[PDB]
């Protein structure tokens, strides 16, 4: 309980004077969310970073199937996607509407995490639950860049 | 099937993320983060038709948004929730519907007054005040719990026929 508040509000000293303590870094609250899950969601990436070298869980799913991946894709954080990457997210998860961490960056239009994205691998034409791809979300949107990314 | 846009607005800790996931997942959750806004799909029928609704769960107006602002000058249907137990979100209601009103051009928006947290016996704001201000506003008025999920789904159904009644 403590450690949840401490990674949503951007602790440090107390984020790791509660580990030093015993706090399990895999408590979670009501609807499922994990501190790895808060500290990417509101742009820690220290605190990131010492979760998971603390032996935090990257591919942890809220009640709506969401990964840590999804929400720092959703939210516009380049580093945090960066280094999830580089200790072996799942690049390709799907929530509950099976929506690819390339569907979110997408439709808010992050063009850069596209593009890291992609560069990590992963499929361009994933189709989720409702029969929707990343090319259909850029037409519907309209937005020239993202197409141009897409189709290259 | 068609699509129909409903974008839910309104002041902080009313219960709109509480209202949203009930419907979309018939289920309560005690505590959800305040920031988090995202888009839920799902496929309901009304009356004697189906359709697919999505359903975009407005945090606030902190930080820019594109994918907000292109809901906003999108969307068709508008849910303005406010809690019985606060004044203040009654009273913010005004500003959220000028601002609709501003953003949409403001010809025939279809809007519904909804009031959450109707399980709680202590309460400032009463139904008189409220359902006035709807047929002031010439809007439908719906009491809503997001616990006993009374009205829960009548608010989005209401809101839908009314959309239907804006194209018709
Ligand atoms: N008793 C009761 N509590 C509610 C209701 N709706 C929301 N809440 C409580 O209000 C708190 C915050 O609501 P929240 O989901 O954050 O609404 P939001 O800020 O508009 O997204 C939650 O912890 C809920 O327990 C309701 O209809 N009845
Ligand atoms: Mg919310």
């Amino acid at each position: 309980k403590k450690l949840l508040e401490a990674a949503r509000a951007g602790q440090d000293d107390e984020v790791a004077a509660l580990l030093a303590k015993g706090a399990d870094v895999n408590a979670h609250d009501t609807f499922g969310f994990t501190p790895l899950h808060l500290a990417a969601l509101y742009g820690h990436l220290e605190i990131v970073e010492v979760l998971l070298k603390r032996g935090a869980d990257i591919n942890a799913d809220d009640s709506y199937g969401r990964t840590p991946l999804h929400l720092a894709a959703m939210r516009g954080h380049l580093e945090i996607v960066e280094l999830l990457l580089r200790w072996g997210a799942d690049v390709n998860a799907a929530d509950e509407e099976g929506r690819t961490p390339l569907h979110l960056a997408a439709k808010r239009g992050h063009l850069e995490i596209v593009e890291v994205l992609l560069k990590n691998g992963a499929d361009v034409n994933a189709q989720d639950k409702f029969g929707k791809t990343a090319f259909d979300i850029s037409i519907d949107n309209g937005n020239e860049d993202l197409a141009e990314i897409l189709q290259k | 099937m068609t699509e129909y846009k409903l974008v839910v607005v309104g002041a902080g800790c009313v219960g709109k993320s509480a209202l949203t996931i009930q419907l979309i997942q018939n289920h309560f959750v005690d505590e959800y983060d305040p920031t988090i806004e995202d888009s839920y799909r799902k496929q309901v029928v009304i009356d004697g038709e189906t359709s697919l609704l999505d359903i975009l769960d407005t945090a606030g107006q902190e930080e820019y948004s594109a994918m907000r602002d292109q809901y906003m000058r999108t969307g068709e249907g508008f849910l303005l929730v406010f809690a019985i137990n606060n004044t203040k979100s009654f009273e913010d209601i005004h500003h959220y519907r000028e601002q609709i009103k501003r953003v949409k051009d403001s010809e025939d928006v279809p809007m519904v007054l909804v009031g959450n947290k109707s399980d709680l016996p202590s309460r400032t704001v009463d139904t008189k005040q409220a359902q006035d201000l709807a047929r002031s506003y010439g809007i439908p008025f719906i009491e809503t719990s997001a616990k006993t999920r009374q009205g829960v789904d009548d608010a989005f159904y209401t809101l839908v026929r009314e959309i239907r009644k804006h194209k018709e």
